[PDB]
RNA sequence: GGACUUUUACUUUGAAAAAAUUAGAGUGUUCAAAGCAGGCGUAUUGCUCGAAUAUAUUAGCAUGGAAUAAUAGAAUAGGACG
RNA sequence: GGAUAGUGGCCUACCAUGGUUUCAACGGGUAACGGGGAAUAAGGGUUCGAUUCCGGAGAGGGAGCCUGAGAAACGGCUACCACAUCCAAGGAAGGCAGCAGGCGCGCAAAUUACCCAAUCCUAAUUCAGGGAGGUAGUGACAAUAAAUAACGAUACAGGGCCCAUUCGGGUCUUGUAAUUGGAAUGAGUACAAUGUAAAUACCUUAACGAGGAACAAUUGGAGGGCAAGUCUGGUGCCAGCAGCCGCGGUAAUUCCAGCUCCAAUAGCGUAUAUUAAAGUUGUUGCAGUUAAAAAGCUCGUAGUUGAACUUUGGGCCCGGUUGGCCG
């Protein structure tokens, strides 16, 4: 059908959201310091088991 | 037994039977007959380059209601036209007319991707730099 | 014109993508034994599954068929000789069995740890990757070695290095330079 | 460390038995060094396209300077 | 050495069988991919294991099998023997 | 007979009328060199091989030939066709599908470097020559190993547990830390020798070289399939997402973002193909009353197929390999 539709609203959301720029925070270790971050967080000091176990809640 | 022939010396009558209901099996022929470089923009290539002429924009399908942003592009090997689309928010920005993009399929073996009829590809580099590293901001556009 | 340097890889990959439990056992594997890489799992996985097929294929033979014998007795003495293989299980059948925590045990950065030198899979990890710790006066740097059974008697510290005595290093001296130039002349 | 190592009967049967960059480094024979392979080529396929001892062209090259 | 022999299919076993690849043995290339090395003593005059095995299916060959499948024979006896 | 090195319709004279074919001749296509092989792992299969080994074919297209033991050779010649260079306009010369390297073409591919030291070759030949071949440069082609951190003290919180009448924080540490602790190491830097034809790097190794401004990990994803939010801000059927089902028209679990989180990790994404999934090509092993699919009917040629029956049974000997209970 229709092809030669309007174009210039062309980028509108992107350019309209207020860009926030990042937080700076502790680098998080790169390689094998990692995924015993990872074991110890999800399975030795373990988190909360509020009926099972939540990987990411938010106001939970 | 219905059907198939099953005595010892039925060989030839087997295998040839098999070419011929191979036929019906899409794959198969479109690999045989060559519809790959026969027709098909691509040559049968992953992608290919050709040049902007105008910029479109195709109001997609149902039930869906918006205005998918693409570009009329004549291939270079080939001369054949066909309209592409340029994927992300903006990068319609990035192209403008008379330009010289890489394009590549929508995955699909042809077949147009979504609710946009007709674009059976999209857009890679334009003025060879990469469409995702500019609509982010690492390279920036070609001079001319 | 010359002649093909071959090679061949080491890892296969699981079949299915993200299976919850299969990742976490995984997870565990790689927390309890130090590791970096998923592929490091992977890899020891595909290893048993060749052994395994390889056993598996000469099961079917005949009981002493002459390939049994000869190629089956020795993939066991090699299984053993590294202490993968429970000497008391000692014909195939059990190799059939086996599993990866076998194989995983017997890593030079699991024996490091599993006799003192470590307290921790990550201190031999990083110890043995940082030119410590030997066979005989040999060095090794491979947190996946596979001590070998009769060489496990050779896992000490370096003729290089502290902890084996040679040189305090080039930390600690520069502390030594720091004294030496602070409390004094 | 770990290498090879030979004895000649006698400092002689050495400087005939052995690679004279060997003799070079060891401190026997000095290398008489050259021009570069590209460069000695070039030399022998210009002397390619000369037939006989020389003088006689270069005196009848020598001739054309005249007219 | 002389004299004649119904033709097959299947199967068995063997010969003929490039290397690399592959499967697989051996040797701790620091490990691994690999490589085909190496190992030892009297390390001032030298001792020594190696560098396998497997596959290689159709056809040609050579050998054993005689079930399963065909083929041929003696009725206008122009049969079989001696 | 002729010709060849030689057999032969190889060629020529005369003579004959034969030769292949549905058991698929002949013709057409091949984005076709053949093979060893490669990718995919229940098996059977499917797919691919221009490419390091073997065999063949060409040296821009055709033919022609000299020399020679060997060539119908092309870094040999001759002619023609197509390219194309030099000129003083009379004339003369070139053949990179050798090594680099340049244009072109494209989605798509590296230095106009060093050497005979090795592996081997040729010559008259121990030496000379060898862009064969080797060295380095270029090089996330594919492949192997695997740094980006290890360990204390300590500020409360705790779960363990002896006791609990009721103070609880004690010594077994799970660790969340917004104070600290001395330790270690190659990534890089760089004597030395080693390496090498020479150099380069690697293995070694003096003097250097980690505290968050690093020497600072990425690439996607978080509605489903599918592993990870119903957090906050933006947009408002717009911009965009979405392989597929689907999301967006003001409280968006999907878009633009911030936070947090997941998966994989010096790698991750996308496009094209292909294999597995696929018992959706079905010999193994599909389906066909109504979903796709039994010719309206019977004859019948090739093809696949085709009942049963002919030395069955009894008796004796020899000599091998495992295994039993003795050793
Ligand atoms: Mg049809
Ligand atoms: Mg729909
Ligand atoms: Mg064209
Ligand atoms: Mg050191
Ligand atoms: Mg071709
Ligand atoms: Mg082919
Ligand atoms: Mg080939
Ligand atoms: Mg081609
Ligand atoms: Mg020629
Ligand atoms: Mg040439
Ligand atoms: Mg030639
Ligand atoms: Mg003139
Ligand atoms: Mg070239
Ligand atoms: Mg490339
Ligand atoms: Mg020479
Ligand atoms: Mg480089
Ligand atoms: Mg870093
Ligand atoms: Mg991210
Ligand atoms: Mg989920
Ligand atoms: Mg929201
Ligand atoms: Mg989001
Ligand atoms: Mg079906
Ligand atoms: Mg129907
Ligand atoms: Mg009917
Ligand atoms: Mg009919
Ligand atoms: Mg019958
Ligand atoms: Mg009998």
């Amino acid at each position: 059908a229709k092809v030669h539709g309007s174009l210039a609203r062309a980028g509108k959301v992107k350019s309209q959201t207020p860009k926030v720029e990042k937080t700076e925070k502790p680098k998080k270790p790169k390689g094998r310091a990692y995924k015993r971050l990872l074991y110890t967080r999800r399975f030795v000091n373990v988190t909360l088991v509020n009926g099972k176990r939540r990987m990411n809640p938010g106001p939970s | 037994g219905k059907g198939k022939p099953r005595g010892l010396n039925s060989a030839r009558k087997l295998r040839v039977h098999r070419r011929n209901n191979r036929w019906a099996e899409n794959n198969y022929k479109k690999r045989l007959l060559g519809t790959a470089f026969k027709s098909s923009p691509f040559g049968g290539s992953s992608h290919a380059k050709g040049i902007v002429l105008e910029k479109l924009g195709i109001e997609s399908k149902q039930p869906n209601s918006a205005i998918r942003k693409c570009v009329r592009v004549q291939l270079i090997k080939n001369g054949k036209k066909v309209t592409a689309f340029v994927p992300n928010d903006g990068c319609l920005n990035f192209v403008d007319e008379n330009d010289e993009v890489l394009l590549a399929g929508f995955g699909r073996k042809g077949k147009a991707k979504g609710d946009i009829p007709g674009v059976r590809f999209k857009v890679v580099k334009v003025s060879g730099v990469s469409l995702l590293a500019l609509w982010k901001e690492k390279k920036e556009k070609p001079r001319s | 014109p010359r002649a093909p340097r071959t090679y061949s890889k080491t890892y296969s990959t699981p079949k299915r993508p993200y299976e919850s439990s299969r990742l976490d056992a995984e997870l565990k594997l790689a927390g309890e034994f130090g590791l970096k890489n998923k592929k490091e799992i992977y890899r020891i996985s595909f290893q048993l599954s060749k052994i395994r097929r390889a056993a598996r294929d000469l099961l079917t033979r005949d009981e002493k068929d002459p390939k049994r014998l000869f190629e089956g007795n020795a993939l066991i003495r090699r299984l053993v000789r590294v202490g993968v293989l429970s000497e008391d299980k000692k014909k195939l059948d059990y190799v059939l069995a086996l599993k990866v925590e076998d194989f995983l045990e017997r890593r030079l950065q699991t024996q490091v740890y599993k006799l003192g030198l470590a307290k921790s899979v990550h201190h031999a990890r990083v110890l043995i990757t940082q030119r410590h710790i030997a066979v005989g006066k040999q060095i090794v740097n491979i947190p996946s070695f596979m001590v070998r059974l009769d060489s496990e008697k050779h896992i000490d510290f370096a003729p290089t290095s502290p902890f084996g005595g040679a040189r305090p290093g080039r930390v600690a001296r520069r502390n030594a330079a720091r004294k030496a130039e602070a409390s004094g002349e | 460390s770990v290498g090879f190592g030979l004895v000649y009967n006698s400092v002689a049967e050495a400087k005939k038995f052995e690679p004279t960059y060997r003799l070079v480094r060891y401190g026997l024979a000095e290398k008489v060094e050259k021009a570069s392979r590209q460069q000695r080529k070039q030399k022998k396929n210009r002397d390619k396209k000369i037939f006989g001892t020389g003088k006689r062209l270069a005196k009848k090259v020598a001739r054309r300077n005249a007219d």
